């Protein structure tokens, strides 16, 4: 029904607002992660809001995967080849956790 | 002076965007880029809108 909206860059503020909207709407929190579900979400954001799927990557495992794009406030947490669930963390709004653990990704 | 009509439903996620429904009339305030700042004639809410979702 809706066509493709014009493209725009991702920002810290836009990542915050998309994070908050997903927490308010429901659906992402507690959901088991899968590549197929990650594609459905990324492509939805892209068709509805025009952000290319280049901002929804996390730190490589093991353990908790932290978002690479500062402003994205969901993290992937293992539960007991892992099994991960989406979890909102408000600390992520103010602590760039990936840059704290992998400075090399952001030094240049 | 620049009145546009909505062709599709749009739900805004980003806080500085303007939601609307099929048929809503809006005044365009700014046209810098492909996302235009517009104002609703019904609610007088203001925000950016996907320029290809609207006509005239």
């Amino acid at each position: 029904v809706r066509p493709q909206v014009p493209l725009r860059p991702m920002t810290y503020k836009a990542a915050l607002d998309i994070s908050h909207f997903l927490k308010e709407k429901g659906g992402l929190e507690g959901l088991i992660w899968s590549q197929r579900r990650q594609e459905i979400l990324d492509d939805w954001i892209y068709h509805t809001q025009g952000y290319f799927p280049d901002w929804q990557n996390y730190t490589p495992g093991p353990g908790i995967r932290y978002p690479l794009t500062f402003g994205w406030c969901f993290k992937l947490v293992p539960v007991e080849k892992e099994v991960l669930v989406w979890r909102f963390d408000s600390k992520l709004a103010f602590h760039h956790m990936a840059r704290e653990l992998h400075p090399e990704y952001y030094k240049d | 002076d620049i009145i546009v009509v909505a062709l599709y439903d749009y739900e805004a996620i980003h806080h500085e965007d303007l939601s609307f429904q099929k048929g809503d009339q809006m005044v365009v305030l700014e046209e810098s880029g492909e996302w235009w700042k517009a104002r609703s004639l019904a609610t007088r809410k203001e925000g950016y809108i996907p320029s290809n979702y609207v006509a005239r």
